Order: C-alpha cells, then structure tokens, then sequence
RNA sequence: GCUAAACCUAGCCCCAAACCCACUCCACCUUACUACCAGACAACCUUAGCCAAACCAUUUACCCAAAUAAAGUAUAGGCGAUAGAAAUUGAAACCUGGCGCAAUAGAUAUAGUACCGCAAGGGAAAGAUGAAAAAUUAUAACCAAGCAUAAUAUAGCAAGGACUAACCCCUAUACCUUCUGCAUAAUGAAUUAACUAGAAAUAACUUUGCAAGGAGAGCCAAAGCUAAGACCCCCGAAACCAGACGAGCUACCUAAGAACAGCUAAAAGAGCACACCCGUCUAUGUAGCAAAAUAGUGGGAAGAUUUAUAGGUAGAGGCGACAAACCUA
RNA sequence: CCUCCGCAUAAGCCUGCGUCAGAUUAAAACACUGAACUGACAAUUAACAGCCCAAUAUCUACAAUCAACCAACAAGUCAUUAUUACCCUCACUGUCAACCCAACACAGGCAUGCUCAUAAGGAAAGGUUAAAAAAAGUAAAAGGAACUCGGCAAAUCUUACCCC
RNA sequence: UCUCUUACUUUUAACCAGUGAAAUUGACCUGCCCGUGAAGAGGCGGGCAUAACACAGCAAGACGAGAAGACCCUAUGGAGCUUUAAUUUAUUAAUGCAAACAGAAACCUGCAUUAAAAAUUUCGGUUGGGGCG
C-alpha cells in the first residue's frame, strides 16, 4: 500500500532545446555592453520582482504599493491580512531578540 | 435531444444506442483520449473510399471504408484489421463467431491513386470550375469523393411519393407576389372575415 | 450513509447492432452449404475399390 | 423542512393560495359581485381556420426536389420587388412627389390600423 | 413507435414556417415602422445594478398612476457598486481560466505530437 | 396560442383572433372505465376548455357539449446519481364529450395480425444465426464431453 | 489575477465609453477638475515654509483640507460652503483625557433674498458665511455667478447659475417685459458673466442628470427604412436617366 | 485468497497580456419567475473592537495613485510601546511563461450541487481496462491493518542468552509527556494508510573579489567594502466589535374565530367529573419509544381557561403574575 | 382478541403499499406473486372550496344567552338610502396516498365536525424451554407500620391539630 | 411496608433461526499470599499454586467506563451585577451667555455650568483553618 506496483513511465529530457541551449546568454551584457543595459533588467516575472529580492513580509508590503490598485477585492482583502499577520509574527514572535 | 457529457469518450457504437449507455453510464469519468487536431477542410477520408493499411496484422492491404468517426479520427475498413467475437451467446448456446472490424487511425491508413493502387499522399487544391478537389502530391490526379449511400437510406432514383407527399410541380410553383401586407390582414380579405371595430390605444411600459 | 452499490446494468440483446446504421456486419463464411450433399450409401465398400 | 429549490405552483399553499396562483392560461373575464364571473367573447381568442378543401400542399415534401440555396427575407429584398416597380413606373412618367408616398403604400402612421405593426395587437 | 423521424420532420416544418411568416413579418415592420423588435423595451438597471432588457406591457392607466408599477424599483443604490465589482472579479477569474487551460492543452499536446509544429 | 402576448382588450375593442395556433393536442386511451361519449386529451397549460371547444369544433369540426379539464402533478421523486431530483413535466387532462350522442372508442393501433409480416423476411444477420444453431446439436452425454469434431 | 485600470480610474474610463462621450466637450472638462474650495473651517498657513521654533529650520509647511460632512438637506439653500464637522474632540482638552466624538453645526437662518436677473424673491436657508459673501460680491446675482461650483456647495446655487446665465446669453425679454430700458440696464451690469447658449446650458448639472439631457436630444423614432430606400432608388434613377 | 492495493488525467495555482459579460419566444419587486386599473413610497450621515503597550485609560502600522535613494532621517509619542514624512533624486518594461500542484494535492467545486439550518449561513464526498466493448474468451503473479488458509497446553511487558529441540532453564519493573523522583493505579495512544509543526541576516563568524579604498548613482571606510552561506514552530480558548439574519419553539400583545359531556347547585375566577390543558408523587427508562418519554396516581377543567390562524416587539435589545425565566432542543 | 379509536375537513406534505416489468432484492426479521426498492405506465374531471364588489355623498342609540320571562356587566359577534353608471355571462385553481412536525415505518407533538362504541379501524405471542437476577400484576396463614428520613408504594376510602 | 417471605401468570431471560449496534481498547501468554515501591502491585523481591477449554451467574479488583466532572488554588485570562472604584458628558434634559430677531419672545447654532442616563477599565503581592490583621 502508498507504493505503486508499475514502474513510472520514461522521461526523456532534451538537453539540447532551444531554452537550455540559450539559457544564462546576455548575463554579461553590462559588462560587453558598454553597460547600456544591466543583467536585472533581463528578468521577466511580476513588475513589483524584477530586480528586487526580500523576505515574504518585503514582497507582500512591495505588492501592496505598487499593483494593490490592480487587485481584486479578494486579493487585495487577502494581502492586507498577510500583511497584518506578518508583521506580528516578524516584530513580536521569535527565539531571539 | 443529445446529452453528452464535457469528457465524453467517443467509440464503434454510436451514441444514444443501448449498448453505448451501458458502455458510457453518465455518471463514469475516464480519461479523455488525446486526438490530433485536424480541420474539416483538412480532412480527405471519406466512406466509400478505398485506402490501404500502413500499420497492423495485415498492412499493405486494400478495403472500402464504411465508417469514419472525426472526433477521434476513426477509420473502419470492411474485412481488415477485424478480430473475431461470439454474437448472439446465450446460456446455452456457445455463440457464433462473426469477424468485428477494428477502427484505424488516419496516419495508419494512406489513400491510393485511382490509376496506380500504391500509397501516395494527397493535396486539397481546386480545379478550372472552381470546385475543391483532392490532388495527389505524386503523379497528380483527380480523386473525387465516391458516392456513398445516405445515412437515412432513402434512394431519390427509387422513391415513390406516398399519400401525403407534395408533389414536385407543387412543392417548387411560386405562388408568393411580395406586397405591404401581413399575413393576418391578408387572411382577412381572403376568408372574408370583416371587423369594423377598432383598436384603441394603450399605454406600454 | 447513504451510499449504496453501483448495480444499474441490464440485459440488452446482442442479436442485431443498433438500427439506422450506415455499417453493417461484414461476413467471410457463409452459415451452411446452400446445397446439403448427401454420399451414396455403400461408399465404403467403395474405398477399398479404388478402380 | 420545506424544499425551497421546488417550482412553486398552485397545488402548493392553502386554499388562499391555490386559487390565486394559476397556470398561465390568459384570463377571459372578471369577477363581479357575488363571485359571479363575466365572460367576455372578444377576449376569447377566436381561431380563424380556412378549408383545406382542394389543398394542393402536403406535409411532407417528396426527396425529389432541389437543393435550393437558402435565401432568407429582408427589408431591402422587399422593397424592391414590391414597392420599386410602382416608384420607377411614375418616375419614368414624371409624376412624382413625396406627398403621394401613402399612394404607393407607405404607412405613415399605424394608428387606425387593425394590424398595427410597433407595437403589434395581434396574436401569432 | 412506427416511424419516429416522422415526428422530427413535422417539428422542422413546423418551425421553418413559423420562421417564414415571422421572417415577412419582420422585414415588413422595418420598412413601415424601421423597429427592430416587435415588442417595445427599453435598457433599465435593476434593483441589482446589471444592465436588463425590460419588456414592456400592456397597461389600461399611465405609469404615474399605477400602484403596482411604481414599486419596483429601476435604479442601483450606492452599496451595490461593491457587488458589481465582486462578481465582475468573478467572471474575471473564470476567463481567465478558460483562457490558461487552453494554452496547457496545446503545450502538451505538442509532446505526443511534435509533427503539429513541424 | 402560448408564449405569446396576447393584445389587451377594451370596452367595445375588436374580437381577438388567432390565425396561427401552437397548441397541439394528443388523444389517450384513458386509464380506467369511461362514458362512451367521453373523450381524453392531453392538453398545455396555457389552453382551456373554452378554447379547446373551439379548437375542437374550428379545427375537427367535432361539435362538444362538455368540457372537463384537471391538471396531473409530475412526479418529482425520480433522484440522479447526483441525488438530484428528476422532474416529471406537469400536464392537463382534458375530458371532452361528444355533443350529437356519437360513441368514441380509442381504437387498436397495434394489431397482433397486422404485426405479424405475412410476407416472408429473411435477415441476413438473423438466417446466419439461425441455420447453425439448429445444425449444431447439444453434447451427447454417452459421449462424455469429448469433442464432436474428430471423426476417429 | 489583475485588472487592466487601476479600481480609481474606472470612473473616468465610464466616460470614455457610452453615453457619456457623447457629452460636451466643456462639460466633460468641468467634471474632470479637482479645483481645492476656499478654507472655510481652517486657517491657511499663508506661506510654503516656515521656521520651525524648536531646531530654527525652515521647513515645509502644507494645507491640509478638514472634511467637510453636507447634509441632503444643505442642497435646497446656501449655506455658502459650510457644513457639519464630523471630528474627535479631548475631554477638557487635554491629550491624556478620553477621546469623544463632536459634531459642529452651522446655524442656518431662513433668509428671503431677491434676484435682479429673474425678478424674484427666493426663502432660502442660509448661513452667516452666505450673508457676509453676498455684502462682499455686492448682490446676490454677482455671489451666484461669481463663486465657483466647490465653494458654493449647493445643488440649488448651481441651478441659480444656470438659470442665471441663460438669461444672460438668450436676453430674455421675460425680464421687465413693460420696461425695455430697465432690461438692458440689468443686463449691462452682469455683462462680464456672459456665457454662449450652448455651455451655458449644461452648468451645474450633475452626471446622472446630464446623462438623461443627453438622452433625450439623441431620443427619436427611427426612420422608415421605406424613406431612406426612396431617397436610394430615386438617386439611382436620376443616375440612370443621365447615363441615356 | 478475500477485503483490498496500485493505476493519470480531469482540473487548478501563480504571473504576463488585454480593460469584461449581460434582448430566441414567454415569465419574473404581489406569495419573484403571476398577461390586464387612480399612485404618490424614497438613496446620502466619523467605523468599531480585537490586539501591542507584558494590566489599562492617551496611543498602537493598514494600497491612495514613480520603483530606487534621501531614510527609518527630520518630526510625532503615558517623549513609551510604537508611529513617520518632504524638498530632492529618477524606470526599465519582449503575453503565450513554471527547480507550481497531480484526486486527503491544486480553487470548496464532478458543486455552491447533495445534505444541514426557520433564516442569514455552513458545506461535502468521489473518477481510473484496452487501439478496439461493434474484443468482457475482460484490466495475469506478488504488496497495510483486518480476516481465512491454520483455536488452544503450567510461567507471567511475552523478549533476550541460548539449545539437538517451539516451550520448558536463566536474565529482564512497556512507550511518550509532565515533575526532585513515574513499572507506576498521572497524561495520551484500538490499529492501518495518507496528511500535519523553525519563516527573518543587524552584529559576529566562515569562504571568495577588490583594497586605502569597496560598491552597476544613494552607502560605508583610521583595513575596510561587496557577494554568498549559515539563527528565530504547530493546535486550542472563554471573550470583544461591526454588519446582517431570526418571535413557524417560546415570553407578552393585536386582529378576527373556535372549544368546554353529565351531575349538584347557583346567575359563584363554585363542587363532583369527561374532552382538553397541566405535570404532584412513585416506578420503569438513562445512546431510552423519547437530546425529557411510558404506566399508574394527581391539579384545573365557564375561566386570570384552553386553542387554531395572521400580524407585532430583535441583542447596547425584546419580553417577563422576577424564575436572572424566555427569545428555534 | 383489541378498539383512548375511527371517518372527514383545515394545515402540512408532494405521487410516497395503483398496474406492469425488473441483472431486481434489504424494509432495522421475512420474501418467489418477491415489495413501503428501481424502470415504465396510469391517475385526482365541480355543483364543494378558493379567486369577488362602478363612483360619490349619506346612513347604522336599544347585545348575546331557545330571547319570551327575569337578572345583569365585563357593555358586546353580524343593517342602508339617494343619484349617476350598468345588461357580456359559468373561466381559472385546489381534488391521489398507508401522508404532517420530531435525523427513523420514532410508545412523542397535532385544530375543528361527526360516531361515544362502532356499521369503522386493527394484532400484544418468530419457535422453544419455564434457571437466576429484573420489570408488571395477582393471591396469602398469624400479627397489622414492629418497615422506613418519612404510612414511600400498596391496601383502604378515615379522624383531629399545628406552622406558612 | 415489615416480623419472614412464598406461590403463580406476563415481560425479560436462556436456547434454535433471521437481522445486527454502542461506549470501550498501549501491548498482554491477564494467578494467590507476604514484602517492596511516586506512599493502595496480575507484571518488582521471596514463597505458594498452576493441562487446555467454552457456557451461565456474580460484582471484591482492574485507584472500572462515561463530559479536561464537582470541589479549593493559579492567570497582571473573561463576563454579569452593584457602588461614596477610577476616567468622562460625547448623548439627553434643564438653565446661562454669545449669536440671531422682533421690539417682546420662540426655534436653531456655538460655548459653558448642573444633573440624568450610560460608557470604558481594573480588582497589587506576602502571611494567617475558628478572624475582625
Ligand atoms: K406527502
Ligand atoms: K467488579
Ligand atoms: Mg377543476
Ligand atoms: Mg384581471
Ligand atoms: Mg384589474
Ligand atoms: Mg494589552
Ligand atoms: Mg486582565
Ligand atoms: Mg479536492
Ligand atoms: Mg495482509
Ligand atoms: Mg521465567
Ligand atoms: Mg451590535
Ligand atoms: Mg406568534
Ligand atoms: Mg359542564
Ligand atoms: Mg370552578
Ligand atoms: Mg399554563
Ligand atoms: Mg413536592
Ligand atoms: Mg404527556
Ligand atoms: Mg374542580
Ligand atoms: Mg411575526
Ligand atoms: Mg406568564
Ligand atoms: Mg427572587
Ligand atoms: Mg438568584
Ligand atoms: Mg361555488
Ligand atoms: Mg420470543
Ligand atoms: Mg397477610
Ligand atoms: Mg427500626
Ligand atoms: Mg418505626
Ligand atoms: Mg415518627
Ligand atoms: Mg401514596
Ligand atoms: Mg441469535
Ligand atoms: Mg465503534
Ligand atoms: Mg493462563
Ligand atoms: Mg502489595
Ligand atoms: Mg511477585
Ligand atoms: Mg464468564
Ligand atoms: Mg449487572
Ligand atoms: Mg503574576
Ligand atoms: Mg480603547
């Protein structure tokens, strides 16, 4: 029981796709590139991540002010209650001082 | 009407059958099979159309198709790829063995040249008249689509118009002069029906 | 506690395919000999006169 | 314990409730003093059936007939084949006014009407 | 029952001369009339703030006299505003969705069929 | 007719009339004994007896003296495998009774003789089924089981 | 997921589309203006910095608006800007003393005032501020037309002003109709006021009621497509008749 | 060898992009989904409290429309927990993605359905053959607990040392947690499977780069500076506040009704005694027939009576022949 | 053999022991015709009941109780005319059941009209044995509260007194 | 009722047949005596007893089972209630003044003072069974 009987079906990996053949190209654009152009601006995700890393609370408070007009009211209600969770587990709840 | 469930999975019998209930209660959930998308404007197999088998336990052989089923890109030959079943089995009685075709997919069947029975691969394109027609890639012919009896099975060169059927010189004579006037109002003058009370206006909201 | 067994199967007839079909069974073999042959009596004395 | 995804109908309630709720069959009268109820023959919808004598249609339509293409009606399709002959006749005589619209078959209102088109007062 | 397509046939005649009749009807009341609907309407916001086709009726008394007409009520209170937004958010999150599942059914199904891209 | 407005009537205001009718009735055997005379319908909603005698009488020209009408309730207890209850459409059972004394009696429309085909049917499916089943014999117990084929 | 438009600028986008585009330009600019109203419950600081006691810098110093809470009722008079006071107030006015809730209320007078331009009187409800604007703009004609809509705060000021600029532009002979040099003197003195019958027309009007206005001057019958197919085939006609 | 066990999809999550739906017919604000009569009926009004200050009473973060930086600085504050700018500086921006989930997971969702509650509201469970079921002659073996195959033989935390040999001989006071100390007759656990609990880099340390300079603006520097690695849990109250939903049970009231044999008496909140209401005593019952009943015995039974129906009073309250009663067990 | 039940209406419920068929087969047992399960079909027909009222003014002191005496207070449960308008006529809905509210085919709750013992409706015992203990009932020598917190239960159908 | 109980019937009961729960359960191959121990031992020490085994009774033990039971104590944990606990008059009402008026007054509004009715919050530890700390 909680273990399959058959063996998982084979997984074949192409080393060799477009993405993994071109992946970590222009890393180095700055420094070949007469720094016109800088190596976070090559990130692709969410508006409030390119460039910027933080802990859970500095993501969710960076969210907040930057799209928070743009979430629906579920999100948004949400967001504020991860925010106010956070802050108290961060500032009041800990083995050190 | 037709109540088909969102994963319905599509087989030989057709739907709404007596078997194909049981095979397919509503209430079961299978894995949808995935099929390759193929347009209907892409599609060149047709009933009536013989094809040869490229793929199975008797490849290279040639039959008619009877059946083709587009949701799950079906093809049926008569008299190959068929296993064999029992049909008619009771308690007591064995059963007879009748051979039961099995469906094949597109890419395992390739349509032959009317002029030469080999394998080819077909083109749609179109001819002077402007009519769509299929062109084979290699030694480019006409392969028009066979004529193939109707699903309800009514034969036009042997039909017999029966007691309450229009006849033709009856069902095609215009007899409609377009003019300004209703059905209702024309109906009137005809039957002679005259009412000269009239309507008074009221309030609509 | 209200659940109860899948028992919704009944017996349909396997003698003909669903009607107003378009394909229709496809048959190699024909059921009986369309003329029955009946051997004369006395074959075997027969057999041993093979002339 | 009452079943609130039901459809409410008449054989549900008292009886104050019963006799008020209805079908949806339209009424043909009123009630007047004493519960005595007035039918009214004008709002009784009264069939207009022609005779069928000498029919030549029937309900059925022989397979052999043509495959004629569907041509659905449109305003524009119908002006032209009634009303456009009559306007180029009197164009080409010269004897044309807007004034005489009524003549050719224009209906400038639908008050007086019988059949009045917007809103309709007829039945199907 | 005997021949059950018969009914089937009926039903289609039935249907494609009531269309025919209603179709003459139609193109008749725009040339006359130039409505496009035969019954009058009009675009009301209900007591729920969503934007309803109203059909008319037939009244004996004009609307400002009516008892019953002037109940209800045909405009949207200030705290339904909140709503609209919820259950536009909603059908937000069902398009969305529908949208993203498409997109997976053709990633994989480009992997048991990589001939679709070539 | 139904799903239709019908054009509100005033003192005095022109008679309502109907070219086109979607009412369409059926005739039913009634369940238990019933008068000669009367007659079982199965009517929509939306009619009524009074537009059913001149529905009768228009249409037909079957002159009614009698109109009698009840509304049958759809039983609602059929359940799903969803658990969902399964409706039954409510209809209205009209009982109409003949005007002139003329007797309706709900005729055979499935006769035993005209069921049974006097012309000879030979199913290809059903001759291929039937000739080897009477050909083939059952085991003969003296034979025990042993297979028939085998002439040795 | 997220919304295309911030939740605020929904608002401005509802005039994008609809009805509402198809308002008047000059009108659609006066809804979109946020101009600050005059400090009525609050002393303006005068200046943009000051000098701080405390650390002697010159900082940064700002106005910033009390709200302002106006009854429906403040909508049938003028009460010329003023308003109840929704606030929190400190027992004897001390920071360690509980925090109570305090409403102020303007004391309204039932004044009668009389209009030159529409020769009546009016019984209004007003406040002191109103009588003290009204000495200071000299007229009551000259306080409607010359206060702007945020510092009147008063649905019926502004349909004074309308009423007040139509007047103005059509010259209305209503005005003294006996009294033709009378007339003109009246309207030689509210001259710089005057306003084109077209924007004047749409002055202090709100949203929804501007939404109906517009409705009913685009509300017709259609036109019979039996008219429009006349005029179509009678101009092919002429064409045809100069092609023989 | 039974029960079972496995079996991958449905679909979903987070982003990006882009601003979304809403007239087939008919019905639907009255008791919604009801063809068809004289109305007058109107929207707008600071959030509070929990919590932190180890109590609490002033106070205590909550997108407000440019990321970064100035800066946690100026200021605010039982000057204390904590709160906190601005001038000024200036940003790139290519939807078609995943070191996301794979049926106790991922949305609650097969569905806001079944079901529960008068209502507001709460809220599930599960599916699995194959190319072909128009192959069921089918989707072979092994796998949890539970059983069956196959009941048991002196003696004892069930085992260990052993032994020719299962036991017999010898030795051995279950586990976790809480306490100075538990074989403890202190807590928890029938068992099987799955799920379920340590998140933060100020300083210091370690290992690289560069070096009186370090850093891809700002910041730090009397060997520093930049980057990485590496430290900070889960479940549980009684409560408080805001906005809704409830008087079909019950408490009282309103509207218009109904019931009360017989006998004794007298024009009785009278007597005896049925229907009816009530529940004194005793017994049975105590997961019961019943989340308050049964049998017998009792109190009232023309009245401050009993009762059907509709309506009213709603929590900072109602209502009360005051029992701190009753306001959906 | 029981009948403290029954029948109907109101309210409620919504086809829920009618027919046929079923690989059928669990209603707290049974079951082939098995059936209060599933499928299909059938049904309850309006006179009863519900659904009423043209407008404007103007009218309505004297209970009920066999209403006649008498005797009351708590003072009560039932009425029109004038003028104008007006003449079409039987529609629509309810109608079944062994039924409802209590999670159940629950010893409970459940309004009115008749029957006051039935003309209607039912079945306490699956079979056996006749141990203890337990529940209910009946009988008892001689004594008659000696039992017990207490004449509680039971039998019987009593007297007198105190406290509140 | 009892001295002093007894007999009988019914239900229950037990057995045969059908249907078929619940609390409970660390694992048990589950003895007595004496002693010992977290102070009351089927399991430890020393003696004694001891083929296996079901059914029916019994209620001394398993500190038996059932609701973190009742009972005292603890918490800078709650709530109700009372008040000469503390903090307030926002609210309500009554006066005063200002304002506003007429020519005097009222309504309203602002600021005060009185009460009313409420609102918020807390109940220092140490020691002491027959006290008045
Ligand atoms: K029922
Ligand atoms: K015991
Ligand atoms: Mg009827
Ligand atoms: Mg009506
Ligand atoms: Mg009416
Ligand atoms: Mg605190
Ligand atoms: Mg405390
Ligand atoms: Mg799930
Ligand atoms: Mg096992
Ligand atoms: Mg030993
Ligand atoms: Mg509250
Ligand atoms: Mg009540
Ligand atoms: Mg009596
Ligand atoms: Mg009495
Ligand atoms: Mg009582
Ligand atoms: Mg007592
Ligand atoms: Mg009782
Ligand atoms: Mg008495
Ligand atoms: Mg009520
Ligand atoms: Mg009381
Ligand atoms: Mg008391
Ligand atoms: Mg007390
Ligand atoms: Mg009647
Ligand atoms: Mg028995
Ligand atoms: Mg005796
Ligand atoms: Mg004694
Ligand atoms: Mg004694
Ligand atoms: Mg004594
Ligand atoms: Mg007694
Ligand atoms: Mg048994
Ligand atoms: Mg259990
Ligand atoms: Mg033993
Ligand atoms: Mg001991
Ligand atoms: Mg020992
Ligand atoms: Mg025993
Ligand atoms: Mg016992
Ligand atoms: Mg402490
Ligand atoms: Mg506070």
């Amino acid at each position: 029981i909680g273990i399959r009987l058959t063996l998982p079906p084979p997984k074949v990996v192409d080393r060799w796709n477009e993405k993994r053949a071109m992946f970590g190209v222009y890393d180095n654009i700055g420094i070949l590139g007469n720094f016109e152009k800088h190596p976070k601006e090559l990130i692709r995700g969410p508006i409030w991540l390119r460039g910027w890393k933080g802990n859970e609370l500095q993501r969710c408070i960076r969210k907040r002010k930057m799209v928070g007009s743009r979430m629906f009211a579920d999100d948004l209600h949400n967001l504020n209650k991860r925010i106010r969770y956070l802050y108290k587990h961060f500032n009041r709840h800990g083995k050190f001082r | 009407k037709v109540t088909l469930p969102p994963h319905y999975r599509y087989g030989m019998s057709p739907p709404g059958s007596v078997a194909d209930k049981r095979k397919n209660p509503p209430w079961i959930r299978r894995r949808p099979v995935v099929v390759e998308p193929i347009s209907d404007e892409d599609w060149y197999l047709f009933c009536g159309d013989t094809v040869e088998i490229l793929e199975g336990k008797d490849a290279g052989k040639q039959g008619k198709v009877v059946q083709v089923i587009r949701q799950r890109n079906w093809v049926v030959v008569g008299g190959l790829n068929t296993h064999y079943r029992y049909i008619g089995k009771t308690m007591d009685y064995r059963g007879t063995m009748i051979p039961s075709e099995a469906p094949l997919l597109h890419r395992q069947v390739k349509l032959v040249d009317p002029m030469d029975r080999k394998p080819t691969e077909i083109e749609w394109r179109f001819t002077e008249a402007g009519e769509r027609v299929r062109v084979s890639t290699r030694s480019g012919r006409i392969i028009p689509k066979p004529e193939f009896p109707r699903a309800d099975g009514i034969v036009p060169e042997t039909w017999i118009d029966g007691p309450k059927d229009t006849s033709v010189e009856d069902a095609l004579e215009r007899t409609y002069v377009p003019c300004l006037k209703t059905l209702q109002e024309e109906v009137m003058e005809a039957m002679g029906i005259k009412e000269t009370r009239k309507y008074k206006k009221v309030y609509w909201y | 506690t209200e659940k109860e067994f899948m028992q919704h199967a009944r017996k349909a007839g396997l003698v003909i395919p669903p009607e107003k079909s378009d394909r229709s069974i496809h048959l190699a073999c024909t059921a009986g000999i369309f003329d029955a042959y009946v051997p004369p009596e006395g074959d075997a004395r027969i057999s041993s006169l093979s002339k | 314990g009452a079943d609130r995804m039901s459809k409410w109908t008449s054989k549900r309630g008292p009886r104050s409730f019963r006799g008020r709720k209805g079908r949806g069959a339209k009424g043909i009268g009123f009630l007047t003093s004493g519960w005595r109820f007035v039918q009214i023959k004008e709002m009784v919808p009264e069939f207009v059936v022609p005779d069928l004598t000498g029919f030549k249609l029937k309900p059925y339509v022989s397979y052999l007939a043509p495959e004629s293409e569907e041509t659905p009606l449109t305003a524009a399709q119908l002006f032209s084949e009634a009303v456009a002959p009559a306007i180029e006749k009197d164009f080409k005589d010269g004897t044309f006014d807007p004034d005489n619209l009524e003549k050719y078959g224009f209906e400038p209102t639908q008050e007086g009407k019988l059949f009045q088109l917007y809103p309709r007062n007829f039945l199907r | 029952m005997p021949s059950p397509e018969r009914l089937d046939k009926v039903v289609d005649s039935m249907d494609a001369l009531d269309k025919v009749v209603q179709e003459r009807e139609d193109a008749l009341r725009l040339l006359q009339t130039g409505q496009e609907r035969a019954r009058p309407g009009a675009w009301r916001r209900d007591i729920f703030g969503r934007i309803i086709w109203h059909k008319f009726k037939q009244w004996v008394i004009p609307w400002h006299l009516n008892k019953r007409y002037n109940r209800k009520r045909f405009f949207a209170l200030p705290y339904v505003d909140h709503f609209l937004r919820l259950e536009r958010e909603k059908r937000a999150r069902i398009k969305a969705r529908k949208e993203n599942l498409e997109r997976k059914k053709a990633k994989i199904l480009l992997k048991k069929f990589p001939h679709l891209a070539e | 007719a139904r799903n239709v407005v019908y054009p509100l009537y005033r003192l005095g205001g022109p008679q309502l009339r109907v070219f086109r009718t979607n009412f369409f009735i059926q005739l039913v055997r009634p369940g238990v004994a019933q008068p000669e005379d009367t007659v079982q319908f199965r009517i929509p909603m939306e009619m009524t007896r009074v537009d059913l005698r001149n529905y009768l009488e228009g249409i037909y020209n079957v002159p009614v003296a009698a109109v009698r009408t009840r509304v049958q309730h759809g039983s609602n207890k059929r359940r799903d495998h969803r658990n969902v209850r399964i409706k039954k459409p409510d209809y209205k059972v009209a009982y109409v009774q003949l005007a002139h004394g003329q007797t309706f009696t709900f005729p055979d429309l499935f006769p035993e003789k005209d069921e049974s085909p006097e012309g000879s049917a030979a199913d290809d499916l059903y001759s291929m089924l039937e000739e080897e089943r009477q050909q083939r014999q059952s085991s003969d117990p003296r034979r025990g089981g042993v297979p028939s084929w085998f002439g040795l | 997921p997220l919304h295309k438009y911030p939740v605020w600028l929904w608002k401005r986008l509802q005039l994008r589309e609809g009805i509402c585009s198809r308002l008047p330009g000059h009108y659609l600019r006066s809804l979109e203006e946020e101009r600050t109203p005059t400090p009525v419950h609050y002393r303006p600081h005068g200046a943009k910095f000051k000098i701080n006691p405390k650390n002697g810098q010159r900082e940064r110093v700002e106005d910033v608006p009390i709200p302002i809470y106006f009854p429906p009722e403040s909508q049938r008079g003028l009460w010329g800007g003023e308003g109840w006071i929704l606030g929190q107030i400190y027992a004897n006015n001390d920071k360690l003393s509980k925090r109570l809730k305090k409403v102020w209320k303007p004391q309204l007078f039932e004044r009668e005032f009389y209009s030159e331009i529409l020769d009546k009187k009016f019984t209004v409800t007003v406040t002191m501020r109103t009588l003290d604007l009204i000495d200071e703009a000299y007229g009551l004609d000259f306080y409607i037309l010359k206060t702007p809509k945020e510092d009147l705060c008063s649905k019926f000021g502004m349909d004074l002003k309308r009423g007040m600029l139509l007047r103005l532009a059509r010259q209305d002979p209503q005005l003294h109709p006996e009294d033709p040099e009378r007339r003109a003197a009246i309207y030689d003195k509210y001259k710089e006021f005057a306003i084109p019958e077209e924007e004047a027309e749409w002055v202090g009007l709100t949203l929804e009621e501007a939404i109906e206005k517009q409705r009913l001057l685009e509300e017709k019958d259609p036109v019979p497509l039996f008219k429009i197919y006349v005029a179509e085939l009678i101009q092919q006609l002429q064409q045809q008749a100069l092609s023989e």
